[PDB]
């Protein structure tokens, strides 16, 4: 998933 | 004597809380709180029965057979029904919907075929056999099948909801319904979220928080300085994060928690965008970079540098500590610029078409940037324009490939390497946004998936991160850690080491  | 309510931040507006359509760490740390799959994740990391009771598979390995838990409930009390999975998961396959995360059900098959226009989605093997039994054919005996059950991706949704409101998933309300151990009961977007205990929840009795209030504070200072008033009970990751600052002083007093998890934080490459078209341009952008000095210097969180894809935490992969490629390789790096701008007909790096370097606002990914920014002005002559974007904005900013270079992160989904590769497989792959692809790439991860050989099975795929890492489509930067500090009488957390965080059966002393 994208890591804020 | 311990209190009940827990008080985080989550810094920003999730992307989605729809699970088929979030693919974020913000969204994702709400939803997995919210939400339960057919399995869920237990303290020891490992996936356990969630919403399925029993879980069969053939011998083969091919086909699943989950049998949904006798009376379980959504937050409403409806029950929780075989065809809420399929329908979740058609949904997410729908290419109508946009999910980015539609190859994580690829695994299923018919699913890719439905996803691309080759096929129906009556025709992918998930079917609501009647309202206890799920089945599910594989392409592949995949090993980790129910750590992806476990996924929000693969998360039931209410049907009769999301067909009565197509807009079910974009505020708290009635038509917001979970089953989960925590609900959803408010949402003031851009400010905060409240979650409640779910007392429809079939495992309520394990969960002993009564309300998770979520705020949306990006200013990392703020963040600590609310935690040490006690006004939170926890600063830092996975939700949240201490200013880089802090981190020597909270390491020294001993309260600094610091861990390795499985991710990875890159700068993305529009292959599509000049002059990073140019794989020597990308090269030397990406050799340049002095990673020990970023993660000394700027993080300080003990973050290790990245010359390679795969987390090194990755069973198989541990000599990606060394990486395929020298860190700090100025050397190297200015002989790929020469070659690029050669092949373009320049002479000089001052006259490269304009670059401009994207992230997320941040206070961290700012300082990473502007040292980046010099990195490449002081070793290649090459200047960079930075700017920000608020974190849902940019997912978009990104996926739609309005961008130059572009930070990101990747939090792995589950304890398998080929998920640092397989979002890079089909240029349209909704999380690559690289416009990169690569047919010998392609072809080694699908043989990896035919391949139930560990020590086989790793050669092709660290094959297949050669030649990632020979295409430079990204720029490794370093490996993540979570640092955090919290209420040391906050126990029972789970942290499984992908970098995800589980409140279910969390308590105060």
């Amino acid at each position: 998933s994208n890591s804020s | 004597k311990g209190k009940t309510t827990l008080n985080i931040n989550i810094k920003t507006e999730p992307f989605s809380l729809h699970p088929g359509l979030a693919n974020d760490s913000v969204s994702g740390g709400v939803i997995r709180q919210t939400f339960e799959g057919l399995t869920r994740i237990n303290a020891d990391g490992e996936p356990e029965e969630g919403m399925a009771s029993k879980i069969e598979t053939s011998k083969d390995g091919k086909t699943y057979t989950f049998t949904i838990r006798d009376g379980v409930k959504w937050s409403n009390g409806d029950p929780v029904t075989a065809q809420d999975f399929e329908y979740a998961w058609k949904w997410a396959l729908d290419p109508n919907n946009e999910s980015q995360y539609a190859y994580q059900l690829y695994y299923i098959k018919g699913a890719e075929a439905a996803n691309t226009g080759k096929g129906s989605l009556d025709d992918v093997a998930v079917k609501a056999v009647n309202d206890k039994t799920l089945k599910v054919e594989l392409n592949n005996p995949t090993p980790y099948f129910t750590e992806l059950t476990a996924f929000y991706t693969y998360m039931p949704i209410n049907k009769k909801i999301a067909e009565k409101n197509k807009k079910w998933n974009t505020n708290a309300g009635d038509d917001y319904v979970s089953n989960g151990p925590f609900k959803m009961t408010a949402w003031k977007h851009s400010g905060s979220i409240t979650l409640e205990k779910n007392d429809q929840y079939w495992d309520k009795d394990k969960v002993k928080l009564k309300k998770i209030d979520m705020v949306m504070i990006n200013n990392n200072n703020t963040e600590l300085k609310k935690f040490q008033a006690g006004e939170l009970d926890w600063a830092g990751m996975p939700l949240g994060q201490l200013p880089t600052e802090s981190l020597p002083t909270l390491k020294k007093d001993g309260s600094l928690h610091v861990e390795p998890i499985a991710g990875v934080y890159w700068y993305k490459f529009n292959t599509e965008a000049k002059p990073l078209d140019n794989v020597n341009i990308r090269k030397a952008l990406t050799y340049s970079l002095d990673r020990q000095s970023i993660v000394k210097n700027v993080t300080q969180g003990e973050q290790i540098p990245a010359m390679a894809a795969v987390p090194p935490t990755m069973k198989g992969f541990e000599d990606n500590k060394e990486g395929y490629f020298k860190d700090n390789d100025v050397k190297t790096a200015k002989e790929y610029l020469e070659k690029g701008l050669k092949e373009m007909g320049l002479s000089k790096a001052s006259d490269l078409p304009k670059i401009k370097l994207s992230y997320n606002t941040d206070d961290a990914h700012a300082k990473i940037a502007q040292a980046v920014q010099e990195m490449w002005k002081k070793n290649l002559g090459v200047d960079v324009e930075l700017d920000n974007s608020e974190w849902n904005v940019y997912i978009d900013k990104l996926h739609s490939q309005d961008y130059q270079i572009g930070r990101m992160g990747w939090l792995g989904d589950f304890n398998d390497p080929i998920n640092f590769l397989e979002l890079f497989r089909d240029k349209n792959g909704g999380n690559n946004d690289t416009g990169w692809e690569n047919p010998e790439f392609k072809k080694l991860l699908n043989q990896s998936q035919t391949e139930t050989d560990k020590t086989k099975r790793a050669e092709l795929l660290k094959k297949a991160e050669g030649i990632f890492i020979d295409e430079m489509p990204v720029a490794p930067i370093y490996f993540y850690t979570d640092t955090w500090v919290q209420d040391e009488n906050l126990k029972g957390v789970i942290m499984p080491g992908t970098g995800e965080v589980y409140f279910r059966n969390a308590y105060f002393k």
